[PDB]
């Protein structure tokens, strides 16, 4: 039965990786740990650890000290604005700006804002909402070639795991037109930049689709050479 | 942790005071001095049968020469640096929109802007921006809102925000980002940020030499560019001599070092140098900072400073070098000059270092009503026109923002009020005071109407006068005593004790002398003056007599050069089906190479009380599904953004996209074959008709075009108007997808179509849709069944497109995907039933042509192959044509080996089959095995009574056959066979299958009647107890069968209830269980049936 458990597992390991990139913010990722201002009304600057992560819904904003008690406070803040089709950007970073967030959290915040200079919003929010659609046609086809994977002609299931993977590789094709423009925007925070790159939820997903296009592939040349 | 030792001051001006933070802000919204006072009182202003009109009250007063020189010797650098401050400050000029006109009406006969006596033109003008909380009861009228920090911070240089300020900086040490010319910005990040219209006297309006400012307009004369460089060039200055005595420090302790000493100098200087000079009376002093005073800018304000301002500038300025040479006729005109690309003379350091040395030596024009032609008749238009009446605009402005009167803003400042005209300005009154009059018979004589601007301007003698004055003045007092960075605080840390009495001691003239790299005596003292003894006495006042003339008037026409790529792009559309029916022939031409009226109605509705429900049910659901979102755009208008552009292209669109979202879904439900199968055998074959699928899935699909027809033409009048509305209503109607920059042009409509994802797929869709609907009609279905069969695959790239389609923002959410998910699920799922089972291949036996269109086949039943007497089978011949199934009733008895089916020519795969095996057998077909319960229901009644009739009588000779070998065989009773029908013109094979089991009842179990029911319309049709012509000893009877007397008499002659098993049309299946129950309420099942 050692291979029967095995064929089962690829299976929920691809519907399980689908199902979590698709809601995962860590598509692309930066980090840098500059010194910055800390808010309003006070001189005082602390040393912190500011990272952002965009996950085809929002971002992340971290800022978080390198001690963890910097001016009789305590620094770690994890703060989330999305732009997807349910909520609004620009509500969200107005409410946060009366909020008193750290300046270095509200400045990255209003980068993504939209009618900014930079621009990452209209580029974003497509990207967010077209690889996040490709990523739900390609659950669709992994239940269908599940499905096809019994007393169903074989070779049709196998023929639905060539569109898994290739419409996990066209979802993972519209977040890499959104690099062109991050690059030029400009983060730099104090005296630090923050560069970001695909992070590990688009390095996963190029490998799962990568896997599902060879497992159809050798389903195809099997059932076409040796019905065994 | 680091040399910067105080708080770097925010960009967007938030944070500044303690208690309440967004007082000077980004998008704070302008108090008011004095309540609105709007037409009802909410958000409509005041109009023309209540004012007078907006260019009619820009003639007659604020028109004169140009030739008039100022009281004080205001030079026009002070007028130009106004210009500036005032752009630090306040910014209520962008359109905000749910896009809201109120125009300005040309009289007749306007020699500039209706030269033609052409009745009545129309000149725009678009309302700004408003807060969104405001403007919903008399309680609390709209507010506007300003785009720029309301406090003097240096908000024009180094932007008003965070994402801003980086766009125009280098980080090369403290540097504004420079361009080719190290004392010119970078025309490169010029098209994101900043505002680009229109040259006028040209026509470019590109990103090439448009620079980048902190004001979203600042190139809006080639006199405020000629200050924005100053600024620029002296933040770089000090910037580089920072970085010449503190090499150790970064590119950050450089800009913010250098940005809080030019902030300091300017505050100086806009406070205690122009300010003085402006009104002519110095501010009192600097009191300690009040935490409390409200800074917040009054639209009042807007009209005493940036709208007065113009009452002096100039028609044109002059340009000298640092030896008084007035040359570089020699000067520039500014009704030219709008938004100037690239000038020919200022294209080089040594241009702007003359034209400021040329400003500070011209004495500005006087200040009074006279306004000069240059902005009056010449000012760069917003929309539709090159050019527009400035004061003519901010009269409408003014009444948009909803100013007071002159005499309601008089007394509500203090002030004391005027009781007539001829005291307005009593010093006008003493000297060619019929302007006084003249302003009075456009008011009807009435003092209290006056709007904000035509009085102060009226009653300005020399100077802003004692109403603008005070304004200004207070509104200054307030900008500083509530100001917590104003460099002479010494709570916040900024400067020393000491950098303030040298910030104290910074003119303007040691600003020009450090930028332009002059000698101090080049200059005056006091650049915004000139007093009879400075160097460079300015040559003459300059009138407009010997200037080069204004670039006259064109309209904008949109539409222009598009209109015949638009009909041919048109016209390409509507011929999708005929390239499509050409091919269509060509293929097949290619596959050839190898008083009764009233009972008929009556009868039909008889017939048919199964069809017409299923018909009204779906079309009232379409037409509501269409209704709602009709009646919704029609009375609704959300926001009232698009429902105003667009009245008729917009519900004829979102009505037909909810109606064929629905049909296109739900067109599913018709082929999906493994579930009809299973229902038509329940009960409700009694309420819809199962056996019609087809039909209705053509007739759904009928429909879907038409509807498809209509949202599409709907959408080609919607991308028309698109194409011909400005940009600043496209940015209201699409957000995200448009901008509104000055540009003011639109994309074109192939952009709309070919470059858009909605119409894009829209296209291919109407494409995909061109070829299925031709390819899979009748005459191209009946001459190849390969085409249809090919081209009919399409729907999957049908089904994309349409999840495509809908995913994007334009007008709506996506909503296929509500109607596509269940059919779709269905669908596969019935698919996959009948892709899982096999389908065995049989080998024709011997399969002979009857006559009247039945044929006769026969084959060998498979090992596996068992079913029960009345069930179905489908076949598919594939000696020509395709995989097509259809399906047939088995006519033979389960015991005999081989099984029959007797086809009816019924169309052109039947035509096409019967053409195969004429004059045989050799083909194969496809079997399916059996299709339905198989009901034996009677063989638990003692007699049964089988009653078939037209059609529906093909199941009847297994039954028959199987009956009577059940009978004779295995050793129920008298089960009789009454079968009505019409014509018996191809059940004809069913009459001899009658007498082959007559001859094998021997024990008498099967009886049978005939009924003919015709009316002499017949062809006549028609020894040893038998007849002659056909042989059978059943008496046929011509009439039409009764059934309750049958019934009746029947429970005479045997006392046994019996089944009454019925098939064939409604008109009889009823009537059988009618006569049924009419016996009932005595001494009979009639349980219906459906093979
Ligand atoms: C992306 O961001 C979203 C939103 O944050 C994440 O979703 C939230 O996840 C957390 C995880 O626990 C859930 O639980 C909440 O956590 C809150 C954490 O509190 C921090 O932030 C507060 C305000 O943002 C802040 O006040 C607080 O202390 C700070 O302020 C004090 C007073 O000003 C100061 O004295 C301190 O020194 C310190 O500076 C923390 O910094 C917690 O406050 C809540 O009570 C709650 O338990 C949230 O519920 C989640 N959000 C929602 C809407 O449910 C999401 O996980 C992020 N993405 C990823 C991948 O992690
Ligand atoms: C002896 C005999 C027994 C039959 N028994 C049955 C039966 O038990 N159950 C049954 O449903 N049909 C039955 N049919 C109908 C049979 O499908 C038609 O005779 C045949 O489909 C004609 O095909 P055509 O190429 O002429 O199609 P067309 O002429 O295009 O079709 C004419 C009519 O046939 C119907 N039809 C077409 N294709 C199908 C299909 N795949 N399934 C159902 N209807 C279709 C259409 O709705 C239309 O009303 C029987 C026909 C004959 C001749
Ligand atoms: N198979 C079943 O057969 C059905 C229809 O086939 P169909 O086209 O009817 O074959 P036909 O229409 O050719 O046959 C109609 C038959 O129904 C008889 N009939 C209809 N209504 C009545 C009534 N109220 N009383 C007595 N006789 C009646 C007709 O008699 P007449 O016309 O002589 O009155 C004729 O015998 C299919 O819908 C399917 O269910
Ligand atoms: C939407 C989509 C669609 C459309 C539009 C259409 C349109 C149409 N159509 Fe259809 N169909 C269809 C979808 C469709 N369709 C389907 C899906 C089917 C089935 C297929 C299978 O089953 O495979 C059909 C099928 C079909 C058929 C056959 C069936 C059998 O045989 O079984 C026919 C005849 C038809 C016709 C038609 C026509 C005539 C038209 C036009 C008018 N179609
Ligand atoms: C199929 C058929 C069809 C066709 C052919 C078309 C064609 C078209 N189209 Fe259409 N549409 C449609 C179907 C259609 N369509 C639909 C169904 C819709 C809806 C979608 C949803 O609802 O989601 C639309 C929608 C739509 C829209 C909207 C979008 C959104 O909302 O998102 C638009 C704009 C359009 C356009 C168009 C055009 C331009 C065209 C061409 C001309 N469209
Ligand atoms: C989930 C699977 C569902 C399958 C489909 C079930 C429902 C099918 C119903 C449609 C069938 C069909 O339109 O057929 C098309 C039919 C032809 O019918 P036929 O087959 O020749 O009749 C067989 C006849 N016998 C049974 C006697 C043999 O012409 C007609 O209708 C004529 C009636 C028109 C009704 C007009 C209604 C007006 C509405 C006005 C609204 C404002
Ligand atoms: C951040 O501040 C700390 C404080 O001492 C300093 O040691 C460190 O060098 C600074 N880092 C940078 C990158 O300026
Ligand atoms: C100023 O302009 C005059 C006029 O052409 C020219 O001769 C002179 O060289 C210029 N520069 C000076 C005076 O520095
Ligand atoms: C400081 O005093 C006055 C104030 O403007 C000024 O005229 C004078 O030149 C200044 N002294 C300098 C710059 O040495
Ligand atoms: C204004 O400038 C003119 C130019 O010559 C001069 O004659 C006049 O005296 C100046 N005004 C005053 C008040 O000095
Ligand atoms: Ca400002």
């Amino acid at each position: 039965r050692l291979f029967w458990l095995l064929r089962v597992v690829t299976s929920l390991f691809i519907g399980a990786v689908i199902l979590a990139v698709n809601f995962s913010s860590e598509w692309s990722v930066g980090h840098v740990n500059a010194n910055t201002t800390y808010k309003a009304f006070s001189p005082k600057w602390v040393s912190v650890d500011v990272g952002l992560q965009i996950g085809l819904g929002g971002v992340n904003i971290t800022l978080t000290g390198t001690p963890v008690q910097q001016l009789n406070e305590t620094i770690n803040y994890n703060e989330a604005f999305a732009w997807r089709l349910g909520r609004s950007y620009a509500e969200e970073y107005a409410k946060a700006l009366e909020k008193g967030l750290p300046d270095p959290v509200l400045y990255l915040a209003e980068k993504f804002t939209p009618r900014s200079p930079c621009g990452l919003y209209n580029q974003y929010r497509l990207a967010g909402h077209y690889a996040s659609a490709m990523l739900w046609v390609a659950f669709l086809c992994w239940l269908l070639a599940n499905v096809m994977l019994s007393m169903p002609v074989l070779v049709y299931g196998g023929h639905m795991l060539l569109a898994t993977g290739l419409f996990q590789l066209l979802a993972l094709f519209f977040f890499s037109m959104t690099t062109s423009l991050i690059s030029p925007c400009p983060l730099r925070l104090g005296t630090a930049v923050l560069h970001t790159h695909h992070g590990p939820a688009f390095w996963i997903t190029l490998a799962t689709g990568l896997l599902c296009i060879l497992l159809g592939l050798v389903m195809a040349v099997a059932h076409r050479m040796q019905p065994h | 942790q680091n040399s910067i030792s105080w708080e770097v001051q925010r960009f967007d001006g938030w944070y500044n005071n303690l208690m309440e933070h967004r007082w000077g802000s980004k998008g704070s919204r302008l108090q008011r001095l004095v309540p609105a006072s709007y037409a009802d009182g909410v958000y409509q202003p005041l109009k023309e049968p209540y004012l007078p009109n907006p260019r009619h009250l820009s003639n007659r007063v604020m028109r004169g020469s140009a030739g008039q020189p100022s009281l004080r010797n205001r030079t026009v650098l002070g007028v130009f640096f106004g210009y500036h401050v005032l752009s630090d400050l306040v910014s209520v000029e962008t359109p905000g929109c749910p896009a809201e006109f109120l125009n300005i009406y040309i009289p007749h006969g306007d020699p500039v802007f209706d030269p033609d006596k052409r009745g009545n033109v129309v000149l725009p003008f678009q309302r700004s921006r408003w807060d969104r909380n405001t403007g919903q009861s008399p309680s609390n009228p709209r507010d506007q809102s300003n785009q720029v920090t309301g406090w003097l911070d240096g908000s024009a240089i180094y932007g008003s925000s965070h994402s801003w300020s980086d766009t125009l900086r280098s980080f090369s040490g403290g540097q504004l980002a420079s361009g080719p010319d190290p004392a010119f910005p970078s025309d490169s990040q010029s098209s994101l940020l900043m505002w680009m219209a229109p040259d006028p006297s040209t026509g470019q309006g590109g990103p090439r030499g448009v620079y980048a400012f902190g004001a979203q307009r600042g190139n809006r004369e080639p006199f405020l560019q000629a200050l924005g460089l100053l600024w620029f060039r002296y933040h770089n200055l000090c910037a580089r001599k920072l970085a010449q005595e503190h090499p150790h420090w970064g590119d950050e302790e450089l800009f913010q070092h250098a940005r809080k000493r030019v902030i300091a100098t300017y505050q100086n200087i806009a406070m205690y140098e122009w300010l003085p000079s402006f009104l002519k009376q110095t501010p009192p002093e600097y009191p300690g900072y009040r935490p409390f005073l409200d800074p917040s800018i009054s639209p009042e304000f807007v009209v005493a400073s940036e709208q007065f301002l113009s009452t002096m500038v100039p028609s044109g300025v002059y340009m000298r070098n640092a030896s008084c040479h007035f040359q570089g006729s020699g000067a520039l005109r500014v009704c030219n000059s709008y938004w100037s690309r690239e000038h020919p003379k200022l294209q080089r350091a040594e241009d702007v270092d003359a034209l400021l040395l040329g400003m500070a030596s011209q004495i500005a024009e006087r200040e009074d009503h006279v306004v000069v032609e240059d902005m009056q008749d010449f000012w760069p238009g917003p929309l539709k026109f090159s050019r527009t009446d400035y004061l003519a605009s901010c009269l409408q402005r003014g009444r948009d923002l909803g100013l007071p009167s002159y005499t309601k803003a008089r007394e509500a400042l203090g002030l004391s009020p005027i009781s007539h005209w001829q005291d307005i300005n009593p010093a006008l009154s003493r000297s060619n005071g019929t302007v006084l009059e003249a302003t009075a018979a456009l008011y009807n004589q009435d003092l209290s109407r006056l709007e904000l601007l035509p009085g102060g301007l009226l009653e300005s003698h020399g100077d802003p006068g004692p109403l603008f004055s005070t304004i200004v003045l207070d509104q200054f007092v307030r900008l500083r005593d509530g100001d917590r960075y104003w460099f002479e605080n010494t709570r916040n840390g900024l400067f020393s004790k000491e950098e303030i009495a040298e910030i104290r001691n910074t003119s303007l003239r040691d600003i020009l002398v450090a930028v332009t790299n002059v000698d101090p005596s080049a200059l005056q003292p006091n650049v915004f003056f000139w007093l009879a003894g400075d160097p460079c006495p300015q040559p003459s006042q300059l009138s407009a007599k010997g200037l080069p003339a204004c670039a006259p008037l064109f309209i904008r026409d949109y539409f222009e050069g598009s209109g015949f790529g638009f009909g041919l792009t048109i016209g390409t559309l509507c011929c999708f089906p005929l390239v499509s029916l050409l091919s269509a022939w060509i293929v097949a031409r290619l596959r050839k190479r190898n008083h009764q009226t009233v009972q008929q109605f009556k009868r039909f509705i008889e017939n048919y009380r199964r069809h017409i429900g299923c018909v009204a049910v779906f079309y009232t659901i379409t037409g509501a599904l269409f209704l709602e979102r009709a009646y919704y755009y029609a009375f609704a208008a959300h926001h009232s953004g698009i429902t105003d552009t667009t009245r008729v292209g917009i519900i004829l669109s979102r009505g037909t996209a909810a109606s064929i979202s629905f049909m296109f879904s739900y067109i599913l439900l018709t082929m999906c074959r493994n579930l009809i199968t299973f229902l038509r055998e329940t009960f409700l074959n009694r309420y819809i008709p199962f056996d019609a699928a087809v039909d209705f899935h053509r007739l759904i699909a009928s429909t879907a075009i038409i509807l498809t027809v209509l949202h599409s033409a709907g959408h080609v009048v919607n991308v028309y108007l698109f194409s011909i509305s400005p940009l600043s209503v496209l940015s209201c109607l699409f957000p995200g997808l448009f901008h509104d920059d000055g540009s003011e042009f639109p994309q074109k409509y192939y952009w709309w179509f070919f470059q858009t994802v909605p119409g894009l797929t829209g296209v291919l869709l109407l494409l995909a849709l061109a070829i299925m609907y031709v390819f899979a009609s009748h005459h191209f279905r009946r001459r190849s069944f390969r085409g249809f069969w090919l081209t009919h695959h399409l729907y999957i790239f049908l089904y994309i497109l349409l999840i495509i389609h809908g995913s994007f923002a334009l007008i709506q959410m996506p909503r296929f995907h509500i109607f596509f998910l269940v059919p779709a699920i269905i669908y596969v799922g019935d698919k996959l039933v009948s892709l899982s089972r096999k389908k065995v291949e049989i080998s024709v036996v011997k399969a002979e042509l009857l006559p009247s269109g039945v044929t006769h086949l026969r084959f060998q039943r498979p090992q596996g192959f068992e079913y029960k007497s009345g069930q179905w089978v489908r076949i598919a011949c594939l000696a020509l044509g395709t995989t097509e199934y259809h399906p047939f009733t088995l006519t033979s008895a389960p015991h005999e080996d081989t099984l029959s089916l007797h086809i009816r020519a019924a169309g052109p795969w039947t035509t096409r089959l019967r053409e195969i095996y004429s004059p045989p057998r050799y083909p194969k077909l496809y079997l399916d095995g059996p299709f339905g319960e198989g009901h034996q229901e009677w063989h638990k009644f003692e007699v049964s009574v089988l009653v078939g009739g037209g059609i529906g009588v093909t199941p009847f000779a297994s039954i028959l056959k199987d009956l009577v070998f059940k009978s004779s065989v295995s050793c129920c009773k008298k089960i009789y066979f009454i079968w009505v029908t019409r014509t018996q013109r191809q059940f004809e094979w069913l009459a001899d299958i009658i007498r082959e089991v007559e001859e094998n009842d021997r024990q008498d179990l099967v009886s049978v009647h005939i009924y003919i029911t015709q009316l002499a319309e017949k062809f006549d049709l028609r020894v040893l107890n038998r007849s002659l012509f056909t042989g059978l000893r059943s008496i046929t009877h011509f009439g039409r069968p009764p059934f309750e007397p049958f019934f009746n008499s029947l429970q005479e002659v045997h006392p046994q209830k019996i089944g009454v098993f019925s098939c064939g049309p409604p008109g009889m299946t009823k009537n059988v269980e009618k006569a049924c129950q009419l016996i009932n309420r005595q001494d009979f099942s009639h349980h219906y049936e459906n093979f």
